RNA sequence: UCCCCUUGGCGGUUUUUUCGA
């Protein structure tokens, strides 16, 4: 619930920490839903 | 030459023209902590005993 | 030696304020009545709040206080309820207090407005002034937050706490034009004319009146909506009458003990 | 933070008008016009809404206590 | 002793309907710290009722 | 008198006797200095220059 | 440079110091 | 580390900054036209104090580009706005050029003691010594520069009906009468939070510290306190009323067991607001407990105005007793007139009037110092439009008798601040409290329940009195026999 | 912490008399009446009523201390009429004024409302 | 009680006074007695010593 | 008669942390927890 | 002609910073 930061931090961390661009897009899909989810 | 003393109090001051020039308008809590040693005597024993 | 003969003249009468003029009475009596409307006029106000559950950021005392300031529809209720300290039954009951309930929780995503409509009352006669126009904003809640509490409104008067003050604003005035010069203007041309000045615009202030007492006490008693504004005046006269009757009673005790 | 229930000086209830005032504020009304519409003429009452800061809107930004 | 730490409601006097925890108790009075206000009043034990 | 009798309520050493008013007709009026004379104790004798 | 906040660093400390 | 400020560039006796820049900038809400464009375009420049000695600086282009008799004719820069020389605390002051500067300094200092909403997450924080006002307000008279302090959104004070009259003698020598009825309504009411940090820990091999409801049958060091108030966890529950020396955390260290618990500080009397439990850096149980305290402004609490008028609540009178105007307007605060002539805080008067005009006009007034477009005559013109005395005085009717007071009182909305110096944080009394274990003299400080020092200057005063028995008593019989 | 509860401003404790009669020593036919748990609201009206008495030589009142919920009324009358009976009358007639005013405001309202 | 303000410059900085109990947490003092102690009420505090 | 229920931080969910049990939420494992409101009586005058 | 209550004043300290009259 307050884990929007956790999901955002998880998505943000994965994008720079992960060498594939797909992970950032998959997290971005979750991130768009996150506006309603929190 | 300077010590800390029991039976001493400190408080924020405010004006009060209804008090006499030789009077101090003290708060109730301070009086509730500070005490004065009064010797018992037949003249005051009734008062101090009930007190 | 004896009592002067007071008179009354209602100039404006609404359900929110009364503008009236009292004559042939003392300046002290007129100001005392003014003071009584503010301090010595009983009303019912929230003065007891049991917060069963509160997850808002606002503190129970903060919440309670705001609730305490809410005007309640008390016109007949105050005349029948017993003063809170005075009730003979243990604790509280409808005979001496008004029970309130406010159990509200935000579940929708949009913020929930904790209005005065949300103030459940054990009585339909006593509610916040929300009959007919917006509501008293009590709190704003985010999704999942709640506020559950039990409360009692007590019969009290403005001298104890402003919550029991039924008035919005009392515009009291006497000698509208400065005939008694009770106030002397350094420059009378800089001064606006009174709202009740029954005099033409040529002169700045009325000429000095030496042998003439203060009469024509002009009022604008505006209610905060809790009590009807005319009942406020009746209540101030009855309350001042009460203080003097009580004093006469205690004096009879003080004198008969001879 | 949230609208005061009563006018500090006079005692008029001002807690039941903030939402009305915000509705008026959506339009290009000057802060004085809203009070005029709400009928608050004494400056003691007017000061209440003119000076109010609705910070509770900021307080709602915080994660809720389900 | 017995009612120290009990929650009592003041059932009589000016403090009727007040809630406070007791900090002292004698045969006649107890020192009640009010749960609401930051003051501690001494009141008669027959005027006190226990909510616990 | 309605005003004077309010002022004299705040004098401790006043003997309870109203001084003859400085202006008697058309209706009794007291001068501030007249009321102030009740404040002065005993028989004081002094001369100073005002600012 | 910025590392991605990754690693057990306390464990890394404790274990290498053995 | 070079302190510098941006300035307008002046090449001719004409601005580098033309309407095209302004037209772009009024729309800055939509387009982001900014300082970068202005400097990159060479219209503005950052002058450093060392460089400011070789620049010729104008105050305003609208006046320093015309001439009557040429004074300079060689300006190099122009001040953006001279009021920007004031700082953060100094920028809330209305009419600072109408006050004696030392008073401004005192307000600047007093702006640092005013209670208010210091942060939006104040309800989250388990920080020590927090104060927030119930109803702080946006000032009715603002400098156009306090918008940047976001004081409109984070105010510290209340627009209050100040009556500059020595009323009933208690509104005297910086003390000020306050409206009891307004306080009932929460006027200047604030909530004060204190936070207690506590962690259990390994005292040693034989002893380890743990939170527990201590019990007489096993715990040593127990006192007469109500441990019943902690729940079985050994921690006080949020929403439980506490008072001085009440147990807050039942810490116990095993021996049978020693009570090492934490009790509410001396003279506190608060309510547990919230209890947070966690593990510290070391992973030991660690908890921070926050106790809230509603501080009703009482007699003696220190208030200041935005003009250097430090003053204590002298006495509080009910609305029936406060003086009232021709209408039911009573002052919220009565301040002593003798505080003004000595301090020459005319900015105060102008603030009290512009606040009056702002509340009547229904608009936030501008009190930027070097306004030149808003002066007392113009403000008076504004006030004179509302059926009010153009200079603001009013016929007050005595609250006690209702009789008009012969002097028409200057009265109006003025932004007052409540300073943190509440009297209850200072009131102190003693009779055989703890003693310093070395010199066996009463301890020092109110937290240690100490005793007042009877210093040498006080002794010398007794020497001059020749009250030798008193002097001996104080320095021996009443100190360390 | 030291705020007296507001009810102490008007509530009489056990034994406290609402009014206390005291003789004046400085002059004849003079008393000082000490009202407990009172303020200017009740005192000025009584004072003003006493000024209407032709047999009252001196009348005025004070609240010895504003922080004290107690007032002192001083009454001094003619040799043929005690300050006590003057106080009795000053209560007897002030109540009358307020009762008649109650009746006149009540009728003026009932005549104004639906009439 | 003997009443003092900390910048104790002279003999009149420690006059003795009679006590009067009052509510509201503060040491109230007479207006004329303000000058000897040079004790304004903007937030000043005074020490009370009880013999 | 408590298993010692605590309220998580970021979860806002009651978690049972018995004595000597580590304060961690059942979900997200966040280490911050707050004690639940006391069940003791809470009443204010609203003054 | 089985007993059983038995609990009564504990305490950091240095240094530095901030603040009050
Ligand atoms: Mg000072
Ligand atoms: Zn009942
Ligand atoms: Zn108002
Ligand atoms: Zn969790």
């Amino acid at each position: 619930n307050y884990a929007m930061k956790k999901t955002q931090l998880l998505k943000e961390k994965a994008m720079a920490e992960d060498l594939g661009d797909q992970d950032k897009a998959k997290q971005i899909q979750d991130q768009l839903n996150e506006l309603e989810e929190r | 030459m300077g010590k800390r003393v029991d039976f001493s109090a400190r408080t924020v001051i405010t004006p009060d023209p209804n008090l006499s020039i030789d009077q101090v308008g003290v708060p109730r809590s301070i009086a509730a902590n500070m005490t004065f040693a009064e010797i018992v005597t037949p003249f005051n024993i009734d008062r101090l005993q009930e007190l | 030696p004896y009592a002067n003969q007071p008179t009354v003249r209602i100039t404006e009468l609404t359900d929110e304020n009364v503008k009236f003029i009292i004559e042939n009475t003392d300046l002290a009596v007129a100001n005392s009545i003014r003071r009584v409307f503010i301090a010595e006029v009983p009303i019912i106000a929230i003065d007891w709040v049991q917060i069963d559950a509160n997850s808002s950021v606002l503190h129970d005392e903060f919440i309670a206080h705001r609730l305490g300031l809410i005007p309640l529809t008390s016109d007949d209720i105050v005349d029948k309820l017993q003063y809170s300290r005075d009730c003979t039954c243990e604790e509280f009951c409808p005979e001496c207090s008004v029970e309130f309930t406010l159990d509200v929780r935000c579940n929708e995503d949009q913020t929930r407005h904790v209005t005065s409509r949300d103030l459940i009352s054990n009585s339909p006669r006593v509610i916040p002034v929300t009959s007919r126009q917006d509501d008293i904003l009590i709190v704003k809640l985010r999704k999942g937050q709640e506020l559950r509490l039990r409360a009692y409104a007590k019969k009290g008067f403005g001298k104890e706490h402003a919550k029991w003050n039924p008035t919005a604003g009392v515009a009291f005035e006497y000698d509208p034009d400065n005939a008694l010069r009770h106030t002397v203007y350094p420059k009378p041309e800089e001064w606006p004319k009174s709202e009740y000045s029954e005099l033409d615009e040529d002169e700045s202030q009325a000429p000095y009146d030496p042998n003439g007492k203060p009469e024509r006490f002009y009022y604008n008693v505006e209610s905060c909506g809790s009590l009807r504004p005319e009942t406020i005046v009746l209540s101030a006269l009855s309350g001042l009458k009460k203080k003097l009757s009580d004093l006469q009673t205690q004096l009879s005790h003080e004198i008969q003990s001879d | 933070m949230i609208i005061p229930v009563r006018c500090f000086t006079c005692g008029k209830i001002v807690g039941n008008k903030w939402e009305a005032y915000l509705g008026l504020l959506q339009a290009e009304y000057t802060e004085g016009d809203a009070l005029d519409a709400l009928g608050l003429k004494r400056y003691c009452c007017r000061r209440m809404l003119l000076a109010h800061v609705d910070l509770i809107e900021k307080l709602l930004n915080y994660a809720p206590l389900e | 002793n017995e009612l120290i730490g009990q929650t009592v409601r003041i059932s009589q006097g000016p403090y009727k309907g007040y809630i406070g925890v007791v900090k002292d108790a004698t045969e006649s009075t107890a020192r009640v710290e009010l749960h609401s206000t930051c003051q501690t009043i001494s009141v008669d034990r027959q005027r006190l009722t226990t909510v616990g | 008198r309605g005003e004077v009798m309010n002022l004299l309520m705040f004098l401790s050493t006043w003997d309870g006797k109203v001084p003859q008013p400085a202006i008697l007709k058309p209706r009794p009026l007291w001068t501030g200095k007249q009321i102030f004379s009740l404040i002065i104790p005993g028989h004081i004798n002094c001369i100073r220059t005002h600012s | 440079r910025i590392l991605p906040m990754a690693g057990r660093d306390p464990e890394c400390q404790r274990t290498e110091m053995i | 580390g070079r302190i510098c400020r941006p300035l307008l560039i002046v090449e001719k006796q004409k601005l580098l900054l033309k309407k095209r820049h302004i037209d772009q900038l009024k729309e800055r809400e939509y387009n982001n036209y900014s300082w970068q464009d202005l400097v990159a375009s060479g219209v503005v420049e950052y002058i450093d104090t060392l460089e400011e000695e070789t620049v010729m600086l104008a105050m305003t282009p609208d006046d320093l580009q015309e001439k009557e008799v040429a004074y300079c004719s060689t300006y190099t820069h122009c001040e953006i706005h001279p009021s920007m020389i004031l700082g953060v605390c100094a920028s809330i002051i209305p009419f600072p050029d109408h006050n004696q500067s030392p008073r401004n300094t005192y307000q600047s200092a007093m702006g640092k003691q005013a209670m208010g909403v210091y942060i939006t997450n104040f309800h989250v924080r388990m920080d020590t010594l927090a104060h927030v006002l119930y109803y702080p307000q946006k000032p009715l008279v603002t400098t156009r520069s306090m918008e940047y302090l976001r004081f409109r959104e984070l105010p510290a004070g209340i627009n209050s009906i100040v009556a500059i009259a020595s009323y009933t003698g208690y509104n005297q020598e910086d003390s000020v009468i306050m409206n009891r009825s307004a306080v009932d309504r929460g006027f200047f009411r604030s909530v004060f939070y204190r936070s207690y940090k506590e962690q259990e820990s390994k005292k040693g091999f034989d002893q380890e510290e743990v939170f527990e409801k201590p019990t007489r049958e096993t715990c040593q060091g127990m006192r007469h306190a109500i441990y019943d108030k902690l729940d079985d966890d050994g921690l006080i529950a949020p929403g439980v009323r506490v008072s001085g020396d009440d147990v807050i955390i039942g810490k116990t260290v095993t021996l049978t067991k020693r009570d090492c618990s934490t009790f509410l500080r001396t003279s506190e009397t608060g309510i547990v607001d919230q209890v947070m439990v966690t593990l510290n850096q070391e992973g030991y149980k660690f908890c921070k407990i926050r106790v809230r305290s509603v501080r009703i402004p009482q007699i003696g609490d220190k208030f200041a105005s935005r003009h250097g008028q430090k003053g204590t609540c002298g006495i509080q009178y009910r609305q029936e007793d406060m003086p009232f105007t021709c209408e039911g307007i009573t002052p919220d605060i009565i301040i002593n007139p003798h505080a003004i002539p000595s301090r020459m805080t005319i900015g105060h008067l102008i603030e009290c009037l512009q606040g009056k005009v702002s509340a009547n006009k229904g608009e936030i007034g501008d009190a930027t110092p070097f306004n030149d477009a808003v002066n007392v005559q113009k403000i008076s013109n504004l006030l004179s439009d509302y059926g009010y005395h153009l200079r603001g005085n009013e016929v007050l009717y005595n609250g006690f008798t209702g009789r008009k007071i012969t002097s028409q009182i200057f009265i109006g909305p003025t932004y007052y601040q409540r300073l943190k110096h509440m009297v209850d944080d200072k009131i102190h009394s003693r009779a055989r409290g703890p003693i310093q274990i070395l010199n066996r003299q009463p301890m020092e400080g109110r937290s240690r329940d100490g005793g007042l020092r009877f210093g040498e200057m006080e002794r010398d005063c007794q020497i001059a009195h020749g009250a030798a028995q008193f002097l001996r008593e104080r320095l021996f019989e009443a100190s360390d026999p | 912490m030291n705020a007296p509860p507001a009810f102490e401003s008007f509530l009489l404790f056990e034994g406290e008399k609402k009014i206390t009669i005291n003789k004046d020593t400085k002059v004849p036919n003079a008393c000082l009446f000490t009202i407990n748990k009172e303020d200017h609201t009740l005192g000025n009206i009584i004072k003003s009523q006493l000024l209407k008495d032709p047999q009252v030589l001196f009348a005025g009142y004070k609240v010895p201390h504003p922080l004290e919920h107690k007032i002192i009324i001083r009454v001094q009358t003619t040799p043929d009429y005690s300050p006590q009976e003057a106080f009795t009358n000053a209560i007897t007639d002030l109540i009358s004024e307020l009762s008649l005013l109650e009746e006149r405001f009540r009728v003026a309202i009932k005549d104004k409302q639906e009439g | 009680v003997i009443f003092n303000r900390q910048p104790t410059l002279h003999k009149m900085s420690m006059m003795g006074h009679r006590v009067r109990i009052l509510p509201w947490s503060t040491f109230r003092l007479n207006l004329s007695v303000t000058t000897p102690y040079n004790a304004d009420f903007d937030g000043d505090e005074m020490n009370l010593h009880l013999p | 008669q408590q298993p010692m229920i605590y309220i998580c931080g970021e979860c806002h969910t009651e978690n049972e942390i018995k004595s000597r049990d580590p304060i961690r939420c059942r979900e997200c494992g966040y280490r911050i927890m707050y004690k639940k409101r006391t069940k003791r009586l809470v009443v204010f005058d609203a003054r």
